[PDB]
């Protein structure tokens, strides 16, 4: 518990170093600021365009000309500025659909990663998901996905079953493994070798049926209780 | 310093026989980066470190320890 | 079969609208930043197709490779693993998937960042990791495990007791090998199976053909051809005729780029789904009903295809 607590505390500590040292990390939220600022800067700059009128400025047309020709020059600015707005609103509708797809994903990671624990691989970060913490950010959310990553492999010889009194034994939970001379049953995601027993294993059939079954004793805990 | 990529002719970048993670993406498996005496280099991108898993019909690797990772999304 | 990317087109709108004419290009400047924001949109779509492809295939940080000897306990991956005999080392199923899916006007096609041979190195790495190490290469270090014992864990994952595999291992291996064999017959006999990837090729080719053919339209000008107006007329009236062509060719491009932005959003949603099937079906085992095919999911294999990925669930 102290190792796991200190690894968690240290990994939460590294998040501030990571976000402080990496300007590209927030780049997904900063690009949402940049695209919408650039869309308005492009919309505003299009008021400087002539679109084929005698001026880009509507008050030049209205102060120089009179209705027979002024309304012809104005309708070139109306046509161009209306096409400039229709372009912007079309881009903002497509951009809003992308932000909504991201908000639906963020709402799904809130339910499944934060309010739960996720069995979905790589949904709540790389590793076997433990839990996630939401942090707010400008235009977004940030999830600190806590995950168990296995870290220090050992190679073991392994078997699908053990054959005892002709009975084939399989592990209830875990794997059979050997250190090279002795056979143990271990849980799969962390090495914790236990003696092979009638409590750790279940029988089905006999040695004839299973390819790669190994002959080993299986301890029956009732035996010394009857013999004592 | 003049190099034919399948994206087009690349000029002013030093072609390199090594491969690295893609820094600036040029196309058709080619990338470029600025590196050491410094030049823009151009290279075929590396997809990852090559690994062989030590598979056999009776060998299993079981992890004896863990790390509590925290990945920011 | 899932589409994952589409052809990275880019259109030089000054040459599409005003093809090598300074007389027209000086009029096209009066419409301001429409031509620069059409290029910005098509560049954003084209860069996204490399991201869509990267998110699906580049889920593995190391290029895992299979052992030389194939002691998989009767299971036979030869039709999904790479074939070294080929000019590019695709699998026997990826060779079917690549066979069954089939310019001067400023319109261009940019190459994808990852070549088909880099996509095949990623599907090989995903697949060699899957076969030699189970889900473990997605969740942490690749841990070797025998393939009969991996399938026995996949059986516990569906609530079927693992002795059901070890006592039926030859049957399950023969059913697996035969079911993988039927995939090649399905893909070879039924070329319309790839129709979801061919539809992505067809819609992009039809949108480019519609964009090119809109250069033949007058839009109300005295000719569809810009060099007729500039050889017959002079600046008081040539500009009146060219503004009809600029307006029509600009509206022709805005219609293309709008429909390519909506089509890119459909391919992105399909690439996000394919990236999720890679993580949850290939790098894992999925409890999600009918997500990784019909039946209780055991495992999946990615195979690359033109503009897409194919999962053998």
């Amino acid at each position: 518990q102290k190792l796991i607590a200190n690894q968690f505390n240290s990994a939460i500590g590294k998040i501030q170093d990571s976000l402080s040292s990496t300007p590209s990390a927030l780049g997904k939220l900063q690009d949402v600021v940049n695209q919408n600022a650039q869309a308005l800067n492009t919309l505003v700059k299009q008021l400087s365009s002539n679109f084929g009128a005698i001026s880009s400025v509507l008050n030049d047309i209205l102060s120089r000309l009179c209705p027979p020709e002024a309304e012809v020059q104005i309708d070139r600015l109306i046509t161009g500025r209306l096409q400039s707005l229709q372009t912007y609103v079309t881009q903002q509708l497509i951009r809003a659909a992308e932000i909504r797809a991201s908000a639906n994903l963020a709402a799904t990671k809130m339910s499944e990663c934060v309010l739960g624990q996720s069995k979905r691989v790589d949904f709540c970060g790389k590793g076997y998901h433990l839990m996630s913490f939401p942090q707010s950010a400008p235009h977004g959310v940030v999830f600190l996905h806590v995950t168990y990553v296995p870290a220090q492999e050992k190679n073991f010889t392994t078997a699908p079953a053990i054959c005892h009194d002709g009975k084939a034994h399989f592990p209830r939970e875990g794997v059979f493994v050997s250190n090279g001379t002795h056979w143990f049953v271990t849980q799969r995601n962390f090495y914790e070798p236990q003696i092979i027993t009638t409590d750790n294993t279940f029988v089905s059939g006999n040695c004839d049926v299973v390819i790669g079954i190994v002959n080993n004793t299986v301890y029956d805990p009732l035996q010394p209780e009857l013999d004592s | 310093n003049v190099f034919q990529t399948r994206a087009g002719c690349l000029i002013g970048a030093e072609h390199v026989n090594n491969s690295y993670e893609c820094d600036i993406p040029i196309g058709a498996g080619i990338c470029a980066s600025y590196q050491t005496s410094q030049s823009i280099i151009a290279y075929t991108m590396s997809l990852g470190a090559e690994n062989s898993v030590a598979y056999s019909n009776n060998s299993i690797a079981i992890p004896t320890n863990f790390t509590i990772s925290v990945t920011t999304e | 079969i899932l589409p994952v990317s589409m052809t990275k087109t880019s259109v030089d709108c000054t040459m599409y609208i005003c093809g090598d004419s300074t007389e027209c290009s000086n009029l096209l400047l009066q419409y301001g930043s429409f031509c620069t924001q059409l290029n910005r949109a098509l560049t954003g779509i084209a860069v996204e197709q490399d991201k869509n492809t990267q998110e699906v295939f580049a889920q593995v940080k190391q290029i895992y490779k299979t052992p030389p000897i194939k002691d998989f306990g009767g299971f036979n991956f030869s039709q999904i693993l790479p074939d070294p005999s080929k000019p590019s080392k695709r699998s026997p199923i990826e060779d079917l998937l690549f066979n069954k899916v089939t310019k001067f006007n400023g319109l261009t096609v940019l190459p994808p960042l990852l070549t088909d041979e880099m996509i095949a190195q990623y599907t090989s790495a995903l697949l060699a990791g899957t076969i030699t190490s189970g889900w473990t290469f997605g969740a942490g270090p690749a841990l070797q495990i025998p393939f009969p014992m991996q399938m026995a864990y996949r059986f516990n994952g569906i609530g079927v007791t693992q002795n059901v595999l070890y006592e039926n291992q030859k049957l399950i291996a023969n059913q697996f090998n035969s079911a993988i064999g039927k995939i090649q017959d399905s893909l070879s006999s039924t070329p319309s199976a790839l129709g979801k990837l061919q539809d992505v090729v067809n819609q992009n080719a039809q949108a480019l053909n519609t964009l090119v053919k809109q250069l033949s339209s007058n839009f109300g000008a005295i000719s569809s051809v810009l060099n007729d107006i500039l050889s017959r007329l002079c600046p008081p009236e040539a500009e009146v005729q060219i503004d009809r062509l600029i307006t029509g060719r600009l509206q022709s491009l805005q219609t293309y780029v709008t429909q390519q932005l909506i089509r890119a959003a459909e391919i992105r949603a399909s690439a996000n789904l394919a990236a999720t099937k890679m993580s949850e079906c290939v790098l894992g085992q999925s409890k999600r009903v009918d997500f990784c095919g019909k039946g209780y999911h055991l495992m999946s294999f990615p195979q690359s295809a033109p503009h897409g990925v194919v999962f053998l669930h």
